[PDB]
């Protein structure tokens, strides 16, 4: 039924496209995405949200990271969508670090 | 003593990534939790095939520890993202289900070594329980082979006996001295 | 609603083969139900996971150390089978679960 | 792991003088009970102020381990000398009365030492209990800071909980093998 | 020098670990198992992140092209073998792996990460390590990545087929055939 | 990790005498290269029996990596001499031809030997290239046995993603926030 990232998270946001941060590049296979875009405009209660992690600065700055969704993400963008169904996880700016290595930047 | 954990000694400090009980991951230390008793408790993995009943037993019962002013906390070697995925995945699929308790992350095992707990050759916790005082001084220590769970009474009478003896010992002075008018002819 | 160990074939496994070894603290409420279920629903129950290991002289053995409550359940209704998945394993998988109790399995 | 007293691994032996029930001294070793489970208990002092009703609990209840095929045996760093004495004073003088467990001394602390329970700056051990198996094998660490006793009924708990899991691996081969025969549709 | 203690030239450092096969079973296998065989053997830091798993999706669905050029791919993490076993049971669609063509190693002891020189020491995982090793068992190419940049199966089958290319025409007999002056 | 070069550390200065494109001799160090990204590549030998279509490839399309802020640099343990002699002999006479690309000369294998790719018992480089972002911190390691080349597309790949990630690392606060507004409720 429900993402194994925020199972037992109730809140589903609807987060603009324009302020996720997704800083890896993506190898999406069109026929996935047009496939989803379908899916979108027929049922939108198909799709899961995405999972974004909600890291805060060393001043207090909200950052909001997509790291997963690739093929999801890709089909919003498509139907230039405002916004996309999302789950917020609150995380650490050492979990970020698993995922950008020396691309981390010093969040404030 | 038990690796590195001394009885009466200060307990080994940790800084850890854990799965708070909201869903959450944050940075928490033992240090973090001086002013209430801690029992600090590892288990070998995650997602093994056992009905996790040891650890569900601790979060279900979780109230009882917090009316004895006492945080319990789960450790494992796994990352704090399998932690998660254990915590999302229902009971009913051999999963955790959501805890009232956090979920420490010991991925370079110094934390299980330090407690004195690391089975070497499989690179896991053998079912270790530490009692650690609102001061930070180990007070208990136990440790079993994988097979065999904990109690969460056993646990209990040990956190309840140990506050017993900690606040006979808020104390003044006697206000009474012996001599001849006290003796018993 | 499947499982995370077995996500092909499902066995009618005899539970006089199975090998429990850890002893098992069941809510007799959580296993009435389920008991129930079983009788009114199969398909409802998902299949328990259990472990095949070979000893060291070719010897098969089945062990179960989850589904706690369905086993529970099974045996009240005194069944001679569960459905279960087999996940083939290694004599080190079984260490984990057993400790100095694993035995010397031929 | 313990000083020396790992899981898993062979409980450290030892060969010291106990003052055995019927009042006698016996020079036993640990590998002397290989074929029986071993409850193997530390305690502090011999003549301390404390009610010793935690010792006296193990020596009424020794008939329950006896059932269980396990020897409970206590220790502590006094003199066999001193143990006889303490069980020859009278519970009504601050004494401990008769036993039905063996009381094992440890003068040179090797064994306190060994099983990693010497507290350093007093030369005595803190209240340690280990499990040790019919093959001589450590499967529990239980210590205890001073105040704080030890209950029979979770050292039963722990001692059937063992041999249970033990005696579910003396298994033979299945005589079943799954197939297109026994495939659930 | 080299890589931890993987060199190229000298043989590819063995490995025992427990593995979760493709058929969804626990094996102990060792590289050593795999003489006689090409080894694409590579190391990703951790199951069950947020990142879409494409890298090792690809590697999974392109395994055919690499068993045709008599090569096995091989993945690994510091992950037990139980989370490799729940990762793939995971469907992609709630952020798993599904399910896969080629064996995930577990390496809880964390040692084979240090043997390859690819343990990233503060966190106790594995860099995006990619080793190739000859049906000799011996370490021809080494390829590590920063966590964020992930590994093309078309490069690794161009190095995989060049390296087999070199190796075929090194099986030569003395030659027939002299010159005069 | 490299003998010497960490994953996620700064890549190991070294200062040595280099062949420019030029034809010029220039004593050339990669912290000169701070500000941009540095593919920096080993190759055993200069004047071997090989067409050396893997150097000329990286030369010829040097263009591409300048496009992308980034220098390609070569190195041997070949002196500066030799490397003249090299880029002056014309293809058709197996040379090299002339390079887009610097020379770097590494007489004292020390160069090498921090980048963990000396060949100890023949005292030449292995096929290692190694990949070096704008702060001087190594992102990349690749080394291959002698046999065996290096792809220019696969250089670009890696020097593009490192890049892609470094940029989306330049972010100010989002000027947005959940709450009640933001929240969808159950359908």
């Amino acid at each position: 039924p429900m993402s194994i990232h925020s199972g037992r998270i109730a809140a589903v946001h609807n987060v603009p496209l324009s302020v996720l941060i997704r800083p890896l590049p993506s190898v999406l296979d069109p026929a996935k995405v047009q496939s989803l875009v379908d899916t979108i405009r027929e049922d939108p209660d198909s799709v899961p949200p995405i999972d974004v992690l909600w890291i805060k600065g060393a001043q207090g700055g909200d950052y909001f990271y997509s790291f997963g969704g690739c093929h999801r993400y890709a089909a919003y963008q498509q139907l230039q969508r405002e916004t996309i169904p999302a789950k917020l996880v609150q995380s650490t700016l050492s979990d970020l670090r698993v995922y950008l290595g020396a691309s981390t930047p010093d969040l404030q | 003593s038990s690796g590195n954990a001394k009885i009466g000694h200060p307990a080994p400090n940790f800084k850890a990534t854990a799965v708070m009980p909201d869903g959450q991951f944050k940075d928490i230390s033992l240090s973090d939790y001086k002013g209430k008793y801690v029992v600090f408790f590892f288990y070998p993995l995650d997602f093994t095939f056992v009905c996790p009943t040891e650890i569900i037993a601790f979060s279900d019962r979780a109230e009882e520890f917090k009316k004895l002013n006492s945080q319990v906390i789960g450790a494992s070697v796994d990352s704090h993202f399998v932690h998660l995925a254990w915590v999302n995945t229902p009971k009913k699929q051999g999963g955790l289900g959501p805890m009232n308790i956090p979920l420490v992350s010991d991925p370079k095992r110094t934390i299980a070594q330090d407690y004195g707990v690391l089975k070497a050759d499989e690179g896991i916790s053998f079912r270790g329980l530490f009692i650690i005082d609102d001061k930070g001084i180990l007070r208990q220590i136990t440790v079993n082979d994988l097979p065999v769970g904990r109690s969460v009474d056993e646990t209990l009478r040990l956190v309840q006996a140990f506050q017993f003896t900690d606040k006979h010992g808020e104390v003044s002075p006697a206000g009474w001295k012996p001599g001849s008018d006290t003796i018993k002819p």
